[PDB]
């Protein structure tokens, strides 16, 4: 009666899909060419920031 | 179980056409544009 409960929640996240930010993979290709990182890895990037 | 697969594969068919199309609507408007700036090289090239 005087111990507070504490209750748990939970979400699961995964890096965004190829067409959330086709819009900033577009700013990456257009301001560095033909060095510009692939979308498969501006996704592990995104989710490592 | 059979209800089951079908609920997932249903949110994943989903979740598919809906990014596939914010990915076309947007790609068409990354080339809508690379069609005007490369029109304006394409003035500066017949002005000189």
């Amino acid at each position: 009666a005087v111990a507070k409960e504490k209750w748990t929640s939970t979400a699961i996240i995964t890096q965004p899909d190829v067409g959330q930010i086709a819009g900033y993979n577009n700013a990456m290709n257009v301001i560095y060419g033909q060095a510009a990182p692939k979308v498969s890895d501006l996704q592990e990037t995104l989710i490592g920031r | 179980l059979a209800q089951y697969i079908q609920q997932v594969d249903d949110k994943v068919n989903q979740e598919l056409e809906k990014d596939l199309k914010d990915n076309i609507a947007l790609g068409r408007k990354n080339l809508q544009d690379s069609l005007r700036t490369q029109e304006v090289v394409a003035q500066e090239q017949k002005d000189l």
